[PDB]
């Protein structure tokens, strides 16, 4: 964030930004690729020339297909698994934290290996085990059901994203508007 | 009368019965006149449609009528706790 | 972080001597404070007011005298040796380049971060007249430590002396409930629609409470067995509302004895 500290030329921005998009594909800490799409780095770069992996990223965890990164990348970082293991943990933390605020507005807490499948694109055997994965790596806390087919987490890194939540955050207060009528009159005649 | 009497009591104690028990039980002549009866709230009577006749439907979430409710209010409840505050000053 | 606790004889010292020097609102006083500032709780036992003067028109223009606060460290060595400089107060809700610039001033004579403090004469708004700031130097930003009113068995008693019930608990319960509403629903609607300040650097510890009807209805069929203790709370209170029949059936005799002794 600091503008006169790091002072470099244009073409040395690019460079930076390249040690800066290898360093996230290894790793999903500290939020996702969009990150650096708010600081001023994605969009100090050029759109071409390789330079929009973090910008293609950003799109593929909703859409959820590998082989549209894959095609537009080199043999370097395409022959380690890492760069497919935690790309697809990024897109099922976006699932994972739907659980309490993301779309439900009432705030019900549920997950289903069958919507988790969908969103992953893996059956219901390998999703399973997924979730175990990324509850081991200290991203989210809870755990599962297999009886009954049902998926128990809670809600704890925030995201770098607004709006899907700002809807909701004045309707739960809309909850407390009606109850300021029935308690607080009754009160005050006592 | 008599037949809106019985089947009242039918809502919760039987789950499911055919057309046979309903001329038998219930002691209809004609057929397609209890479609007369199933006119307005949906008669698929494959098991149990009940709740037109013979009373109503259960509705739900039953606040502020009578004394006592269960869901949004929580003042009256505690209007039995706060009883004591006009008894005591 | 760290906590700051300021006796209430600090916090009306400073409010009088506003008032005696017939300050305006286009002037602010700006003192001193001193106490313990090496443990992890910042404690304030005594302040000192400066003769401060600054321009209404210009935020870059300030009097402040550091002769007036060598003097005054001098002459709290002989009253209080304990009492060192922890760092400065100002008035004023505003907070412009006057008091800002000065903060690293204070630095030289204070060892520790000089903790910034708002003093409030009108009192407004729920409680905690004066808010205790420090500031970071990595960017710099003002932060509100968990400030807290505590003094001794004497100090606080003795003003309890100078000022001279379940009903009366439950009314600030509600004035708590609009707290909720107020503070969400005012500072949410500045963040989005029209004029959108740099954000979401704090929005990732507004809903940091929404997470954990605020909280949760995943509980609903848990919560029934949580009731339980509530239910069980009934059940003794049933033979303690009977216990008071006790005494009733009890006092009952004397008014029976009244009638055979008349």
């Amino acid at each position: 964030t600091l503008e006169p500290s790091t002072s470099i030329t244009l073409a040395e921005r690019q460079q930076l930004a390249y040690d800066l998009s290898i360093s996230a594909l290894l790793g999903d800490k500290i939020y996702n690729f969009g990150e650096l799409l708010h600081h001023p780095i994605m969009e100090t770069i050029v759109n071409d020339s390789n330079y929009d992996w973090l910008f293609q990223l950003l799109n593929a965890l909703t859409v959820g297909d590998f082989d549209k990164f894959d095609s537009l990348i080199k043999v370097q970082i395409s022959k380690i698994p890492i760069l497919a293991q935690h790309e697809s943990f990024l897109r099922q933390k976006i699932c994972l934290m739907t659980l309490i605020e993301t779309v439900f507005v009432k705030n019900i807490r549920m997950l289903s290996f069958e919507d988790i499948s969908k969103a992953t694109h893996l059956p219901k055997d390998n999703v399973e085990h997924l979730v175990m994965r990324a509850i081991s790596l200290g991203l989210l806390k809870g755990s599962i059901d297999q009886v009954n087919e049902l998926v128990t987490i809670s809600w704890v890194q925030p995201r770098i994203i607004s709006g899907d939540q700002i809807t909701k955050m004045k309707d739960r207060l809309v909850e407390w508007n009606d109850q300021v009528e029935k308690l607080g009159k009754k009160m005050e005649a006592r | 009368a008599i037949r809106d009497e019985i089947a009242k009591n039918t809502e919760l104690s039987y789950d499911f019965l055919p057309l046979s028990n309903i001329k038998a039980l219930l002691f209809f002549n004609n057929e397609k006149e209890t479609e007369k009866f199933a006119l307005e709230r949906n008669w698929p009577i494959v098991n149990s449609k009940v709740y037109f006749n013979n009373q109503s439907k259960e509705k739900a979430d039953y606040e502020d009528e009578m004394m006592h409710e269960e869901d949004q209010k929580t003042n009256i409840i505690e209007k039995a706790m706060d009883y004591a505050i006009s008894i005591e000053n | 972080h760290e906590k700051v606790t300021i006796a209430p004889l600090v916090l009306l010292s400073a409010l009088d001597h506003y008032e005696r020097t017939q300050t305006k609102e286009n002037k602010r006083c700006v003192g001193v404070i001193l106490g313990d500032a090496n443990s992890s709780t910042i404690r304030v036992t005594n302040s000192f007011a400066l003769p401060f003067e600054e321009d209404e028109k210009n935020s870059d223009v300030w009097f402040l005298d550091h002769n007036y606060i060598e003097n005054m460290n001098e002459m709290c060595k002989k009253i209080n040796a304990k009492e060192k400089l922890i760092g400065w107060y100002h008035s004023g809700p505003k907070l412009r380049a006057s008091d800002l610039k000065i903060n690293e001033l204070f630095k030289k004579y204070t060892q520790n971060n000089p903790l910034l403090l708002i003093v409030d004469v009108k009192q407004q708004g729920v409680g905690l007249p004066t808010d205790a700031y420090v500031a970071i130097e990595q960017e710099k930003t003002f932060l509100h430590l968990p400030c807290t009113i505590e003094a001794e068995e004497a100090e606080e008693i003795g003003v309890e002396h100078l000022l001279r019930i379940r009903l009366t608990n439950q009314l600030k319960s509600l004035k708590g409930l609009q707290s909720k509403l107020k503070d969400v629903v005012e500072y949410l609607d500045k963040v989005i629609n029209k004029e959108l300040p740099i954000n979401h650097t704090i929005l990732g510890k507004l809903q940091d409470v929404f997470n954990l009807n605020n909280l949760q209805k995943a509980l609903t069929v848990k919560t029934n067995d949580e009731l339980m203790v509530i239910y069980i709370s009934n059940l003794v209170r049933s033979i303690i509302a009977f216990d008071d029949l006790i005494e009733n059936k009890i006092q009952n005799k004397k008014i029976q004895e009244q009638r055979v002794k008349d």
